C-alpha cells in the first residue's frame, strides 16, 4: 500500500486544503463524520478502530483563525484534533518571520505529528504540500519544513502546489519577496512543484463560470478539479501515475525544471450538450484552460501527459490526437520524443453539490513541462528588482534575523533558473 | 505510433509518439543557519534596549539638572541677600558712629570753654 | 494578534479619544451602560479587538484616559459614554502640564507615568495576544506631547516587539491653544521618527481649512474638527474591527504600508466631507485623492505616493470600485512611485457608516507629507532663533542643543521624504 | 491642591486686599464670618473643622493703621489675627526702611506665618504679591521678601500686582526712587509683574464713571474687577481654564520681559448690553488700558484674553479672527502665534454701593507690548533729574544704602529699555 | 505717634504756651484738661500731643525750659497755665544776659541735665516716639544757646528721631538788643547741623506784616504771636486731625527736604489778621491759593520771586471744594513755572482739612522750601559782619570762654549755607 501525506500550509494552502478533502470524500463516499457505506483511497484515508476514515493530512497555520473554521466547520469530525495545528501570531506578510522567528517555534511539533502520521505506514511514498507563495507562513515556514523533510526522509518524493501572487485576488506588496525567496530555499527539495496563478484560475472563474468577483470558495473548488484529476491516479486504481515517483520520471527531465503547466477541460457553468474527446482535447492548449498565465508557443516542450476521466474511449483519444498534430504546431525540445502518454482513470469528474461546476460525463488534465513557465517567473522577477533597487520593505526582514544577502542569493539563483529555462529551449 | 503501457481496474495508460527525438544540507547546517539568524534578531534588541535605557539616564539627568538649577538660585540668593544686609549694617552704623563722634567732639570743645572761663 | 490596547492623553487625546469611542460604540451596537443592543452579530465578530468582556456579558473599552490635568478627564466621565469607561483605567495627576513639552515628558510626566505604565500592564495581561498599542494625543500642548512620547517610549522598552500607532492632532496657528506649539510639535516629532511604526497625520490646518471651505463654516469650531477626525479614526479602523474579506491585523498594515523605518507618517482622507446635523463610486474614488480631502494640510499632487490603503464602506458593486480605482491610477501615473508594484489597495465593507450609505477612507504615505514638516519646521524656526520663550524649557532641565537636535532631525525626515520623491527606476 | 497663597504689602496692597477679597467673598457666596451656605474656590480659601472658609492671604505694614481698619471692619473675622501682622512705625517713603532699617525686625515674623499658610497646601502654585511702588514699605519691604520667598520656596512662581505713582492720584516727591529701587531688586525675582497706572485707572473714572475726583475705594473697587479677572481662572470651574503656569509659558517670552499691559471692558456707569465682538475690540482702544502707553506703535508678542460670563466660544473665534486681520494690530515677527484663551461661567460680581454696571459678559486681555517701555520712560525721566542733583538721596545713604546702589538700579533700567527695543527688532 | 515738645527761653515759652492754647481749643480741651468737644475727630490724633491722664484729663506732653524763673511763672499766670505737669517746669534763677555763651556752655550747661531727665521721662511713656519740637528764638541766650545745646544732646540719645523746631529770628525792628546777630549766627550753625526740619519765623517780617498790612502802629509781642500761632497750628494740622494724609514728621521730612543742609522753611499763611478780631469776609479759592506764594503772607523777610522753590506743602482749612483747590494750585504753578525747580518733579503738595481754625471760615498755611530763604541769611551775616570787623561786644563772649575762631567758624558756616542756596536756585535741568 502506497500511501501519501498532505501537509497544508497557511491559510491559502489550508482552504485550498479543505475543498479537496470535500471532493475526495465526496468521490470515495465518505461521509462528514468519515463514515463510508477499489481501496486504493486508503492511500489517502486511514482507519481507526470505531470504523471512520481520517485524511492522512496536516493542517499549520501560525495563526488560530483559519483552523478554528476547520475544527467547528462540516468535517470537523473527519480530523483528528491532532492533524490541527496553529500558533497564536501570524507571520504579517514576512517570509522571515514565518521561516527565522516563528518557524523556529513550532516546526519540531509539526514535524512530530508528521512522525507519526509516517508511522502508520506500510510505504509511504512521501508529501504533497499546498501553500501560497505570498503569505508569511505559506513561503517562510513551508521552506523551513521542506528543509527539515529532506533530512528526516531522504528517498522520499515531495510534490507542491503553490499559489502564484496575483494583483486581481487579494496579493500584498511585498509578495514578490516572499515568492522569490521560498523558491529560492525550496527549489533543491521539491521534486515536482504544480504553480496555481491566482489570476488564470480568476480569470477562468470569470469567463465559464460568469462570476464577475470570484471568492475564495469559487477559486478554490476549481483548484480542486485540478488537484483531484493529478491524485486521481494515487487514490484510484489507476495506470498513469500510479506512484508520486513517476511524476518526477514523466515531467520532470532535468530536476530545476520541475514546474509543469496544468491545463483543464472543461469548465461549465451550473447554471448554464456533452463535449467529445476531441474538444476537450484541443481545449487543452488554449491559453485561457491554463493554470498559469504564459504563451506556450513561445516556449518548447519536455513532457506532456493527458489524464482523462469519465467516459474517455482510447480510439477517441487517438483520433483526437492525431487531428492536433496536424491542427496545431507544438514544439518539444530536440532531445525529447515529440509525443504524449495518455492516462483515461474512468471514474467520472465530480463537483461540488450545489456548487457552480456543472457535472460532466468526460474531463481532461494536461500536464506539460514547458520553458514558457520561464515568464511566470520573469514577471515576479522584475517586481522583485523594481523594490529591491530600493531596498524598499528590506527592512521588515532584517529585523526578524535575516540578512540582506539572502535577498540577492535569492535573487541570483532565480536568474539561474530563468538561463536554465533559455538554455534548454536553445 | 501507439504504445500500451499499463491496465488497471480503474484505467488504462498509452503513449503517442510522433516523431523521435532529433538528438539522442544537514540538520546541523540548517540549525546553525536558525541560531544564527536567532542571535541577530537578539543583538538588534539588545541595541533597542540598550538605547532606550540611554534615554532613561538622560531623562534622569534633565530632572536632576532642574533640581540642581533651583538649589543654585537658592543658594545664589541666599550669599547675596546676606552680603546686602550686613554691608547695610555696617554702613549705617558707621553713620551712627561718625554722628556720635561728632557730638561727643563738640562736648569735648565746651569742657574747655568752661575750663577757659576759669581762667579768666 | 486580536486586541488593540488605546491611550488617550492630554486634553485634546481624550476629546478625540471619546469621540472615536463614541463613534465604535454605535457602530458596534454597546451602549453607554456597556451592554449591547444591535442586530447583525458582524457586530461581535471582532468587538474583542477594542472591547473586553464583562461579567454581565458587558463591554468595557480596552482604554486608558491620561492628563496632568483633572478637569477634562471629569469632562469625559460626564460625557455621553463617560460611564463605559472602567474606572479604574483613569490616571490623572493634579498640576497641569503648563502647555510644556518639558513638564510633560521630563517631570510632571514622570511623577505620573508609572502609575499608568500599571493599568496598561494589567489590560495587556487580560489579552490572549495583544496586536499592538494606539494612541490618541496632540503635538502642541504639554501633556499629550511630552508625556504622550514618554508613554510611548516606555511602553516600546516593556514591549519591544509590539506593534505602536499614534493619531497624532499637528498645531495650526489658526486653531491654536497656546504659542509655543511649534516647539512642542517639533520635540515630540522627533520622539514618533524614533518610536512609532503608523502615525496618522491629523492637521488641525487642513481640518480648519474644509470646516471653512468646503463646509462654509464661517466660525470653526473643535466641536466641527473633531467630527472629521472621528469619520477618519471609524474608517481607518474599519478593517481592525469588522469582519470582511481581509484577514489582516495592525502588524501586516505596517509591512505593507512603511517601506522605510522612518518614512510612517501617513495622510488620511475621507469622503464624503460632512457637517455636524445636515455620492457616486466615481465621485467617491475621485474626491479619495483630492487636496480638500486630506486630513493633512499637504497636496498629494505636490509630491508622490510609496503606498495607499483605500477602504469602502457601504453596499456598492466592487466590480466598479476596482474599475474606478484603476482608472485614477492609470490617469494620475505620475504620482505614484513606479519601484512599488501595486501599491494601491482596496477594501470594501457591506457595513455602511452610521449617517451614511456610502463612504469612502484613505491612508496614503505620501512624498508630500514633508510640507507638513516644512511648515512646523519654519514656525520653530522663526521663535527659535530668537530663543524665544526658550527659558521655560531651559527651566525644566533640558539643554538648547535638545531643541536644534529636534530640528536637525525633522529636517532630515523632510529631506528622506524629498530623496524618494525624486527616485527614478 | 493648587493653593494660591496672597501676600499685601503696605497701604495700597493692603487697601486693594480689602477690595479683592470682598469680592471673592461676594463671587463665591462666602458671608464675612466665612461661612458659606464647585470646590475651585479652595484654591484661595482653606476650611477649618467648623466650615469658615479662610483665605489663604497674608496682609503686612509697617504700620498699624491701615490694618487696625481691617481688624475692626465688617471682615475683622474673615482672616485668622495671626494673618494681619503690623509694626510700629512705617518705612516712611523711604525704600531703605523698608527694605533695611524697620523691615528687618519684621520680616522673619512674616515668612513664618506664610510658611505655615503653605505648609496647608498640596499643591501650591504660587504667590500673588499687591503694593505700591511708591511706598516705603510696598517698595523696600516688598523687595525684602522677594529676596526671602526665592530663598525660602526657590523657583516657585511669584506673581506682582504693583501700582504704578500718578501725580493725579497722592503720589509724592520721592516715589520714582523707590519705584526704580523695587523694580531692580525685584526683577530677578518675579515671575510676572502686572502695573496699574494710577492714573489710568484715574482716567477710567472720571471718563467712563463719570467721577470728578474719585477716591481710593473708587479706584481699588476697580482695580479688583480686573484682578478678579485673572484669578477667576484659577478660583473657578469653567470651560476653557488658564492655571498660573500656562499665564507664565503664554505671556513672558524672556525672563526680563514680564510686564504684561492690562485692558479690560466694559466699564459702564451704574447710573447710565455688549456684544463678544465689542468688548473683544474695546480690548484694543487705549481708553481701557490699565498702563497709559500707545499698543498702536508698539509690537505685540503674546495676548491673553480672559472672559467671563455668557460667552460661547465661537464668539470668541470670530471675534479673534477679526483682530488677527486688522494690522493696526502689529505682532513680533518671530511670534507665529499669540493667542491663548479662558473661558469662565461666571459674570462679573459688582458689589452694592459700587459704581459698576452688573453686565452679561467682560474680558480682562493682557497682552504683552514693547509699548510698556514708554512707562518705565516716564519713570526714568524723573529719577534722571533728580538724581543728577542728587536730591533727595541723603536719606538713603543715612539708612545704609550706597550711591552705588542707585546707579546700578538705573543701569539695570536702562538695559530693561534696551531689551524692549531689541525684541521689537525684526 | 507721640511727639515731645520743648520750649525754652522768654520767646520759646510765649509763642509756645500760644500753641497750647490754640491747639487746646481745637481739640476741645479747656485749661482744666478736660475734653469738652463736639466730635472725635478732636480726638483720634489727641495722643500725638497730650497724655492721658487718669481722671479722663489731657495734659500736654510739654517741657517748659528757662534759665529765668521770671517767665515761668508767668506761663503759670497765663491761661492753660494750670494744664501742664508742675513737674515739667524746669528753670534756673540767673537768666542768660541775651549771651548765647551763657545759654551753651556755662549757666544753660548745668540746668540741661534735669531737662534731659523729662524728657528721658515723657519719651518712654510713648509707645512710638515721632520726634521734638522746640520753640525758642534765636536772637535772646537762653533759647538760641540752651536751646541748641539741648538739640544737641537730645541728637547723643535720639539719634533715629526727627528733631524739628520752630524758630523766631531776630529784627531790628523789633529788639533793640545788639548781639542779636552773633547769638542767631551761633544758633544757625548748630542748627544747620543737628535738626531735620526748622520753621523760620522772622520777627522782620511779622512786624512788617502787623506794619504794613494790619496797621498796628506799635506792634507788641501779642500781635506778632498772633502770626505765629495761626502759621504752627497750620502746620501741624495734618500731625493732629486725620485726612487724607497717611504721615508722620518723618514722611514730611523725607519729601520736603532734597538735601541735608538746605531744610529752613519759608512758612506763610492767609488771611492774615490781626488778633481777636472779627473778619466780615472769608476768603475765596482763588484768594487763598494767590495770597499764599503773595511775599506779603510770608512769615520770613523774603520775596519768594527771588527765588526758586524745591518743594511747597500747602494745607487748606475748612469747607471748601477739593475739585477748585486742586483746580487753582495747579494754574498757580503753570502761571509761575520759572518758580518751581524743573528736576524735582511734582513738587507741590497740597492738603484739605475740613475742620477750619477759630474765627475764620477758610484758611492756608504754606511750608516752602525756597532758595530766597537766603535773603534772611544773608541780613543776618551782613548785620553780624558789622559788628564782628570792629570785635563789638566780643568780650560778652570771650569772658564766658568762647574763642574768637568760633566766631569765624560760624561766619563761615552760614555763608556758606548761602552759597549753596544759591548753587541750586541756578541749577538747571540741563
Ligand atoms: N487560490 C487561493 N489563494 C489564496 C487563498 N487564501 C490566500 N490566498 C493567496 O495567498 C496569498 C496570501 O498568503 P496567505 O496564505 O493568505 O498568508 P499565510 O500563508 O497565511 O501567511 P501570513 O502572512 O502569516 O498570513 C495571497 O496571494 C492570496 O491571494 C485561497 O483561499 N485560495
Ligand atoms: N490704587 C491705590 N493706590 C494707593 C492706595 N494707597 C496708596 N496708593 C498709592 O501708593 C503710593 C503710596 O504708597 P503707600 O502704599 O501709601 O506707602 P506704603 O507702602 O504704605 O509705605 P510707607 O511709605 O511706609 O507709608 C502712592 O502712589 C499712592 O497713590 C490705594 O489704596 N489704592
Ligand atoms: N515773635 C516774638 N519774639 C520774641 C518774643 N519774645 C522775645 N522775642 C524775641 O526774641 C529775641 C530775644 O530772645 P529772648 O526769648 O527774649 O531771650 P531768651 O532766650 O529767653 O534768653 P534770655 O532772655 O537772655 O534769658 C529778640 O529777638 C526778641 O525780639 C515773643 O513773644 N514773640
Ligand atoms: C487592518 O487593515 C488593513 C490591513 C492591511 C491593509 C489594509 O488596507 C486595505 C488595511 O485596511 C486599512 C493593506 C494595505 C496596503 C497594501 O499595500 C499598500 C497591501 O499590500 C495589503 C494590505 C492588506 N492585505 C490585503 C490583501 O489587502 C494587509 C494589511
Ligand atoms: C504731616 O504733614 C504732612 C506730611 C507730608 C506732607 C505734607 O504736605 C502736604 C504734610 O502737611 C504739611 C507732604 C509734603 C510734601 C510733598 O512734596 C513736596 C510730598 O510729596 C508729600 C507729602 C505727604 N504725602 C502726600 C501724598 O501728600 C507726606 C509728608
Ligand atoms: N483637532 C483637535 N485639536 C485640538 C483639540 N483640543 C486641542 N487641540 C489642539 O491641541 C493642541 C493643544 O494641546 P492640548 O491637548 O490642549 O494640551 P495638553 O492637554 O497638554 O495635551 C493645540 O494644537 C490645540 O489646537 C480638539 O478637540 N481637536
Ligand atoms: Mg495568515
Ligand atoms: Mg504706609
Amino acid at each position: 500500500m502506497r500511501e501519501c501525506i498532505s501537509i497544508h500550509v497557511g491559510q491559502a494552502g489550508v482552504q485550498i486544503g479543505n475543498a479537496c478533502w470535500e471532493l475526495y470524500c465526496l468521490e470515495h463516499g465518505i461521509q462528514p463524520d468519515g463514515q463510508m457505506p477499489d481501496d486504493s483511497f486508503n492511500t489517502f484515508f486511514s482507519e481507526t478502530g470505531a470504523g471512520k476514515h481520517v485524511p492522512r493530512a496536516v493542517f499549520v497555520d501560525l495563526e488560530p483563525t483559519v483552523i478554528d473554521e476547520v475544527r467547528t466547520g462540516t468535517y470537523r469530525q473527519l480530523f483528528h484534533p491532532e492533524q490541527l495545528i496553529t500558533g497564536k501570531e501570524d507571520a504579517a506578510n514576512n517570509y522571515a518571520r514565518g521561516h527565522y522567528t516563528i518557524g523556529k517555534e513550532i516546526i519540531d511539533l509539526v514535524l512530530d505529528r508528521i512522525r507519526k502520521l509516517a508511522d502508520q505506514c506500510t510505504g509511504l511514498q512521501g508529501f504533497l504540500v499546498f501553500h501560497s507563495f505570498g503569505g508569511g507562513t505559506g513561503s517562510g515556514f513551508t521552506s523551513l519544513l521542506m528543509e527539515r523533510l529532506s533530512v528526516d526522509y531522504g528517498k522520499k518524493s515531495k510534490l507542491e502546489f503553490s499559489i502564484y501572487p496575483a494583483p486581481q485576488v487579494s496579493t500584498a506588496v511585498v509578495e514578490p519577496y516572499n515568492s522569490i525567496l521560498t523558491t529560492h530555499t525550496t527549489l533543491e527539495h521539491s521534486d515536482c512543484a504544480f504553480m496555481v496563478d491566482n489570476e488564470a484560475i480568476y480569470d477562468i472563474c470569470r469567463r465559464n463560470l460568469d462570476i464577475e468577483r470570484p471568492t475564495y470558495t469559487n477559486l478554490n473548488r476549481l483548484i480542486s478539479q485540478i488537484v483531484s484529476s493529478i491524485t486521481a491516479s494515487l487514490r484510484f486504481d489507476g495506470a498513469l501515475n500510479v506512484d508520486l515517483t513517476e511524476f518526477q520520471t514523466n515531467l520532470v527531465p532535468y530536476p530545476r525544471i520541475h514546474f509543469p503547466l496544468a491545463t483543464y477541460a472543461p469548465v461549465i457553468s451550473a447554471e448554464k450538450e456533452q463535449l467529445s474527446v476531441a474538444e476537450i482535447t484541443n481545449a487543452c492548449f488554449e491559453p485561457a484552460n491554463q493554470m498559469v498565465k504564459c504563451d506556450p508557443r513561445h516556449g518548447k516542450y519536455m513532457a506532456c501527459c493527458l489524464l482523462y476521466r469519465g467516459d474517455v474511449v482510447p480510439k477517441d483519444v487517438n483520433a483526437a490526437i492525431a487531428t492536433i498534430k496536424t491542427k496545431r504546431s507544438i514544439q518539444f525540445v530536440d532531445w525529447c520524443p515529440t509525443g504524449f502518454k495518455v492516462g483515461i482513470n474512468y471514474q467520472p469528474p465530480t463537483v461540488v453539490p450545489g456548487g457552480d461546476l456543472a457535472k460532466v460525463q468526460r474531463a481532461v488534465c494536461m500536464l506539460s513541462n514547458t520553458t514558457a513557465i520561464a515568464e511566470a517567473w520573469a514577471r515576479l522577477d522584475h517586481k522583485f528588482d523594481l523594490m529591491y533597487a530600493k531596498r524598499a520593505f528590506v527592512h521588515w526582514y532584517v529585523g526578524e534575523g535575516m540578512e540582506e544577502g539572502e535577498f540577492s542569493e535569492a535573487r541570483e539563483d532565480m536568474a539561474a533558473l530563468e538561463k536554465d529555462y533559455e538554455e534548454v529551449g536553445v | 505510433e501507439v504504445i500500451e503501457l499499463n491496465k488497471a481496474t480503474s484505467g488504462q495508460s498509452w503513449e503517442v509518439i510522433l516523431k523521435p527525438p532529433s538528438f539522442d544540507p544537514s540538520l546541523e547546517e540548517i540549525q546553525k543557519k536558525l541560531e544564527a539568524a536567532e542571535e541577530r534578531r537578539k543583538y538588534q534588541e539588545a541595541e533597542l534596549l540598550k538605547h532606550l535605557a540611554e534615554k532613561r539616564e538622560h531623562e534622569r539627568e534633565v530632572i536632576q539638572k532642574a533640581i540642581e538649577e533651583n538649589n543654585n538660585f537658592i543658594k545664589m540668593a541666599k550669599e547675596k541677600l546676606a552680603q546686602k544686609m550686613e554691608s547695610n549694617k555696617e554702613n549705617r552704623e558707621a553713620h551712627l558712629a561718625a554722628m556720635l563722634e561728632r557730638l561727643q567732639e563738640k562736648d569735648k570743645h565746651a569742657e574747655e570753654v568752661r575750663k577757659n572761663k576759669e581762667l579768666k | 494578534m486580536r486586541e488593540i490596547v488605546h491611550i488617550q492623553a492630554g486634553q485634546c487625546g481624550n476629546q478625540i479619544g471619546a469621540k472615536f469611542w463614541e463613534v465604535i460604540s454605535d457602530e458596534h451596537g454597546i451602549d453607554p451602560t456597556g451592554s449591547y443592543h444591535g442586530d447583525s452579530d458582524l457586530q461581535l465578530e471582532r468587538i474583542n479587538v477594542y472591547y473586553n468582556e464583562a461579567t454581565g456579558n458587558k463591554y468595557v473599552p480596552r482604554a486608558i484616559l491620561v492628563d496632568l490635568e483633572p478637569g477634562t478627564m471629569d469632562s469625559v466621565r460626564s460625557g455621553p459614554f463617560g460611564q463605559i469607561f472602567r474606572p479604574d483605567n483613569f490616571v490623572f495627576g493634579q498640576s497641569g502640564a503648563g502647555n510644556n513639552w518639558a513638564k510633560g515628558h521630563y517631570t510632571e510626566g514622570a511623577e505620573l507615568v508609572d502609575s499608568v505604565l500599571d493599568v496598561v500592564r494589567k489590560e495587556s495581561e487580560s489579552c490572549d495576544c495583544l496586536q499592538g498599542f494606539q494612541l490618541t494625543h496632540s503635538l502642541g500642548g504639554g501633556t499629550g506631547s511630552g508625556m504622550g512620547t514618554l508613554l510611548i517610549s516606555k511602553i516600546r522598552e516593556e514591549y519591544p516587539d509590539r506593534i505602536m500607532n499614534t493619531f497624532s492632532v499637528m498645531p495650526s496657528p489658526k486653531v491654536s491653544d497656546t504659542v509655543v506649539e511649534p516647539y512642542n510639535a517639533t520635540l515630540s516629532v522627533h520622539q514618533l521618527v524614533e518610536n512609532t511604526d503608523e502615525t496618522y497625520c491629523i492637521d488641525n490646518e487642513a481640518l480648519y481649512d474644509i470646516c471653512f471651505r468646503t463646509l462654509k463654516l464661517t466660525t470653526p469650531t473643535y466641536g466641527d474638527l473633531n467630527h472629521l477626525v472621528s469619520a477618519t479614526m471609524s474608517g481607518v479602523t474599519t478593517c481592525l474591527r469588522f469582519p470582511g474579506q481581509l484577514n489582516a491585523d495592525l502588524r501586516k498594515l505596517a509591512v505593507n504600508m512603511v517601506p522605510f523605518p522612518r518614512l510612517h507618517f501617513f495622510m488620511p482622507g475621507f469622503a464624503p466631507l460632512t457637517s455636524r446635523g445636515s455620492l457616486t463610486v466615481p465621485e467617491l474614488t475621485q474626491q479619495m485623492f483630492d487636496s480638500k480631502n486630506m486630513m493633512a494640510a499637504c497636496d498629494p499632487r505636490h509630491g508622490r505616493y510609496l503606498t495607499v490603503a483605500a477602504i469602502f464602506r457601504g453596499r456598492m458593486s466592487m466590480k466598479e470600485v476596482d474599475e474606478q480605482m484603476l482608472n485614477v491610477q492609470n490617469k494620475n501615473s505620475s504620482y505614484f512611485v513606479e519601484w512599488i508594484p501595486n501599491n494601491v489597495k482596496t477594501a470594501v465593507c457591506d457595513i455602511p457608516p452610521r449617517g451614511l450609505k456610502m463612504s469612502a477612507t484613505f491612508i496614503g504615505n505620501s512624498t508630500a507629507i514633508q510640507e507638513l514638516f516644512k511648515r512646523i519646521s519654519e514656525q520653530f524656526t522663526a521663535m527659535f532663533r530668537r530663543k524665544a520663550f526658550l527659558h521655560w524649557y531651559t527651566g525644566e532641565g533640558m539643554d538648547e542643543m535638545e531643541f536644534t537636535e529636534a530640528e536637525s532631525n525633522m529636517n532630515d525626515l523632510v529631506s528622506e521624504y524629498q530623496q524618494y520623491q525624486d527616485a527614478t527606476a
